[PDB]
């Protein structure tokens, strides 16, 4: 007859969520977080399958707040811009006759108050039309004053993205699927496991996808529910698409000292190449990769039906065009000129036009708003586009795709959905035969 | 042959025994190694948690006499209404993955008379050959 | 309403405030009970 055996250390575990915690080498916000170690180990587990599931995996969730987190401690020590709430007196700027720059920044002045609360001195700054509004040279307004006050971040933080590793607490495993085809849900025949993650850069942009990971085999495509179309559609692509975006503008920092004692830094003068900022593509490569990926789109909605591609709905620009930071820059760009095409039943470069802003709100956060510096000299930047965050839009053949974005936890998702938690049970029971004697 | 940390999860119960304190050690792991800040109070509260989690059961494994763990035998009789399976249909045809995906309907069940029965009258009996 | 039962009890009080456009005040007013304010020295 068979007794209870009792067994202690067994390779058993229940998918579970609990606290994460950082690491990474040894800028942004990362100085207070665990260094790697020098040699990550791994494993791969073989006869070892089970289920992963990317829409339900709380590691986003925990990332994405604990982003939020460091942001706003980054800001808190550093200066607040309240008494720049003033009516500002503004005129256009004659750039290079006519005008093919449109102007789009006035030649601000104000009467500021100084270190010598008191005494105020008649100030002038360049601004952006985006950041500023007409009240009622006319009168101008700072659009955040109607909404929340505004903070200057420092100038010495940077916003450079930092690949960060992610680990568990002992009796938590990370788990990480080794398999190169991926439905975004179900058993996975190939399944490891690591010490900790890879490094994720936690890069924040809408539409487009940047300095990711890159996929295997073929393009893959993702979605909660392909059929659904209120909800949307991740593309991952094999090969970087270079994009390489620049401002050409060497511009000074006349920093203004509206203190007592804080410092603040307005826009001083624009010169050299007054051209609007843009972007440079591939124009070759784009349209070898789109199509790669229509090849996958034909495979879920079938061999005789027509794929066209186009830009957004519009409305609130954070949304409506391609929004990303370079060295502290904010750039809006018209992906028109890249989401313009179509495909049928069965050098060349492109040119992306941007704007600048100053005055940015975070993760569709209202209730605050954080001031760029300008950052002097003329700042240009390439990277690399590794994803799509497509929409899908008489419905028997012709169907239309569009970029979109807001909600950046996809973002996080995008990576993320490689791992998973689950929680160690090391105590288990067994029938074994053996009688106990004392 | 060292295998890994967890290395023979993907094994019969009877082959992954063999090497159940390569993850015994990392069950509790141990190392790892402006005020708060993110991760200020994460790491705080997870090797906490880690601490917790794992004397949890150890205390089980302390109140059901064995101490000596990874594997210890007791006085209590396996009911037959706990998955009737044979020993080679069981131990050499199944890993624990699989187990659990059964057993675990019985778990406080059986936990009921490994935190009793033998515990209650291995003692007494040894009080009363202490009276000699 | 005349007389007076109510004893009033809260003042018709205005002030010169500053806004959100630090600069250029508003005159409003509100109203206040007599256990919240107090004479200082209309009055
Ligand atoms: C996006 O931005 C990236 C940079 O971030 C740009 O990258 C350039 O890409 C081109 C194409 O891959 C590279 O051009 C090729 O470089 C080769 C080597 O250049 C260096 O070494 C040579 C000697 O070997 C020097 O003479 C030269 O000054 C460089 O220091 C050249 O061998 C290639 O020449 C051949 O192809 C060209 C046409 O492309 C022909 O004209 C030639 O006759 C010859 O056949 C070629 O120039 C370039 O080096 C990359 N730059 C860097 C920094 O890596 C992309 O150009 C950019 N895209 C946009 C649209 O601007
Ligand atoms: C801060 O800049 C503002 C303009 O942006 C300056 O406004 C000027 O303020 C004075 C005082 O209110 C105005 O002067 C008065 O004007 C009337 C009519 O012209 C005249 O009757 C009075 O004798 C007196 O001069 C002035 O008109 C107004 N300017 C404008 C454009 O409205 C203010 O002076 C600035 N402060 C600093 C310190 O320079
Ligand atoms: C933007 O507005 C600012 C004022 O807010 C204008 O500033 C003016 O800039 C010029 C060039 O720096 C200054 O001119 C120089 O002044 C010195 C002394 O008066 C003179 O020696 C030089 O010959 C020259 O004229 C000017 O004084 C300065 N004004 C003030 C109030 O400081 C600037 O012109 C504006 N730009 C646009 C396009 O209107
Ligand atoms: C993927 O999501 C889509 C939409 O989010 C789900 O589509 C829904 O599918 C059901 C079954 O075809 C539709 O229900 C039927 O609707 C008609 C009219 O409302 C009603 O007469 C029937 O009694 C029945 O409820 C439903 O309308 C349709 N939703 C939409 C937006 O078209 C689909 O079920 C989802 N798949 C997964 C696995 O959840
Ligand atoms: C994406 O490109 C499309 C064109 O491919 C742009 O379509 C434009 O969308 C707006 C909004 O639906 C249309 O504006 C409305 O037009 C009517 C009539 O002209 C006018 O009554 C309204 O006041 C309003 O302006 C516009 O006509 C339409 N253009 C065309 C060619 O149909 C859309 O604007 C583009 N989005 C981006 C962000 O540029
Ligand atoms: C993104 O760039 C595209 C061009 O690549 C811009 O397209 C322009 O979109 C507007 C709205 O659809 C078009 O305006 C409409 O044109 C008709 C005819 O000229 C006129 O009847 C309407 O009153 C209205 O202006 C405009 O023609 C179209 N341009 C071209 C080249 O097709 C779009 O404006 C860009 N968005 C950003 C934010 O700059
Ligand atoms: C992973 O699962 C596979 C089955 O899917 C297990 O395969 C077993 O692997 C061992 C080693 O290659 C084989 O054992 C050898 O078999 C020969 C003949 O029976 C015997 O002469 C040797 O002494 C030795 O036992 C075993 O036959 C093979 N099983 C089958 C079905 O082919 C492997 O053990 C699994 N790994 C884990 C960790 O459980
Ligand atoms: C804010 O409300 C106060 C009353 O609560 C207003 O006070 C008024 O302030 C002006 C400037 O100090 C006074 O005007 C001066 O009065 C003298 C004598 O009447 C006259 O000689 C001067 O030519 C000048 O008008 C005014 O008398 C004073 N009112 C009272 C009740 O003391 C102030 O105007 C308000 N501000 C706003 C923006 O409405
Ligand atoms: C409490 O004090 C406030 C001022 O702080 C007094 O406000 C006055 O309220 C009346 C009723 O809302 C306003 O009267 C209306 O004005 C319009 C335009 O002038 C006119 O079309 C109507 O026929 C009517 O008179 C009056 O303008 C407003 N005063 C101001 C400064 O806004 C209120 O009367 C005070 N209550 C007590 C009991 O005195
Ligand atoms: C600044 O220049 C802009 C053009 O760059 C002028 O814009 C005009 O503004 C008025 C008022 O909104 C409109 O009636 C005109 O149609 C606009 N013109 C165009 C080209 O859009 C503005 O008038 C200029 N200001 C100064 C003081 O001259
Ligand atoms: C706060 O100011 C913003 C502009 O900075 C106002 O936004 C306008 O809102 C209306 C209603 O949604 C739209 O018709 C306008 O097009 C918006 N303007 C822009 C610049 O987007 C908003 O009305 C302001 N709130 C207050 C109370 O005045
Ligand atoms: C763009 O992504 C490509 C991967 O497709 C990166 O390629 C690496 O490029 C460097 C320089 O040539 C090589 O040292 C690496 O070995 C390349 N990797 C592979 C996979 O071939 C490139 O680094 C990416 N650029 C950005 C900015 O991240
Ligand atoms: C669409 O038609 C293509 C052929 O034009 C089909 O291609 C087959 O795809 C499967 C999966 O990749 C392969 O096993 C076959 O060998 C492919 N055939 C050939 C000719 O290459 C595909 O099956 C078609 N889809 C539909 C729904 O029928
Ligand atoms: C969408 O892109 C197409 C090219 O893919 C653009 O096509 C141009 O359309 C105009 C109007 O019919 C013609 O004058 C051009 O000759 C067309 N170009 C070519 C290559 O055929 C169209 O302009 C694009 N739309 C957007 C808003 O940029
Ligand atoms: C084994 O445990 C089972 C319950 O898991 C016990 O089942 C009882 O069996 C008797 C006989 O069939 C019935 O009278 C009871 O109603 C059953 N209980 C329930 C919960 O269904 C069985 O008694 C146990 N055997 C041992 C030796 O204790
Ligand atoms: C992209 O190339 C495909 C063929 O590979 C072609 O059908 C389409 O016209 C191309 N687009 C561009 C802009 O040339
Ligand atoms: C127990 O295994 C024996 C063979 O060893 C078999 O005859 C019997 O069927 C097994 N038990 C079950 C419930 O079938
Ligand atoms: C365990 O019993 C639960 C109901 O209490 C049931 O949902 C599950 O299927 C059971 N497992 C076994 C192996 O029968």
């Amino acid at each position: 007859n068979l007794w209870v055996t009792v067994y202690y250390g067994v390779p058993v575990w229940k998918d579970a969520e609990t606290t994460l915690f950082c690491a990474s080498d040894a800028v942004w916000a990362t100085h207070a977080c665990v260094p790697t170690d020098p040699n990550p180990q791994e494993i791969h587990l073989e006869n070892v399958t089970e289920e992963f599931n990317m829409w339900k995996n709380n590691m986003v969730e925990q990332m994405h707040t604990d982003i939020i987190s460091l942001w706003d401690q980054s800001l808190k020590p550093c200066v607040k811009l309240t008494p720049l709430c003033v009516t500002l007196q503004c005129t256009n700027v004659t750039n290079n006759i006519t005008d093919d720059m449109r102007g789009e920044l006035k030649n601000c002045s104000f009467n500021m108050t100084t270190e010598l609360r008191d005494k105020k001195q008649k100030v002038y700054s360049l601004f952006y039309r985006l950041d500023v509004v007409q009240i009622n040279n006319k009168e101008y307004r700072l659009i955040n004053c109607n909404t929340s006050a505004i903070t200057q971040a420092c100038p010495k933080v940077s916003f450079e993205p930092i690949p960060i590793h992610y680990c568990a607490p002992a009796g938590f495993a990370i788990l990480k699927c080794k398999d190169k085809k991926f439905n975004g849900t179900g058993p996975c025949p190939s399944v490891s496991t690591v010490q900790c993650t890879h490094g994720i850069k936690p890069v924040v942009s809408t539409q487009l996808l940047l300095n990711g990971s890159l996929a295997e085999e073929e393009v893959m495509i993702r979605s909660e529910n392909i059929t659904n179309n209120a909800k949307n559609i991740l593309v991952q692509f094999n090969t970087p698409v270079q994009i390489n975006c620049t401002r050409p503008n060497n511009n000074t920092r006349k920093s203004i000292r509206i203190g007592p004692g804080q410092a603040f830094y307005a826009t001083g003068d624009i010169i050299g190449d007054i051209r609007q900022a843009h972007c440079n593509v591939s124009k070759a490569t784009w349209n070898e990769t789109l199509g790669k990926v229509v090849k996958q789109l034909r495979k879920h909605f079938g061999n005789n039906t027509i794929i066209r591609f186009a830009n957004s709905s519009g409305g609130d620009l954070e949304v409506t065009t391609h929004s990303f930071n370079c060295g502290g820059e904010f750039f809006y760009c018209n992906t028109s000129g890249l989401f313009n095409s179509t495909w049928i039943s069965n050098n060349d470069s492109i040119t992306l036009p941007c704007r600048i802003k100053q005055i940015i709100n975070m993760w569709q956060r209202i209730g605050q708003a954080m001031y760029a510096p300008p950052i002097q000299g003329v700042i240009r930047c390439v990277s690399n586009i590794t994803g799509l965050i497509l929409t899908r839009d008489t419905n028997s053949t012709t169907e239309t795709f569009r970029p979109g974005g807001g909600d950046m936890r996809d973002n996080w998702r995008s990576e993320l959905y490689k791992y998973k938690v689950v929680k160690i049970e090391p105590l288990g029971v067994a029938p074994t035969r053996c009688k106990r004697r004392v | 042959v060292f295998l890994g940390f967890l290395g023979a999860a993907g094994s019969t119960m009877g082959a992954a025994s063999m090497t159940l304190t390569v993850q015994a050690r990392n069950l509790l792991s141990g190392i790892v190694q402006l005020k708060l800040t993110v991760w200020g109070i994460k790491q705080l509260q997870a090797r906490v948690l880690a601490v917790e989690r794992y004397l949890r059961d150890q205390q089980l494994l302390g109140i059901w006499g064995c101490s000596g763990k990874l594997i210890c035998c007791t006085n209590v009789p396996w009911n037959s209404s706990w998955s009737n399976r044979n020993l080679s249909e069981i131990w050499d045809n199944m890993t624990w993955l699989q187990w659990d995906k059964e057993i675990s309907n019985y778990t406080q069940i059986i936990y009921g008379l490994l935190e009793e029965s033998q515990n209650q009258q291995e003692k007494n009996e040894q009080d009363l050959l202490a009276l000699d």
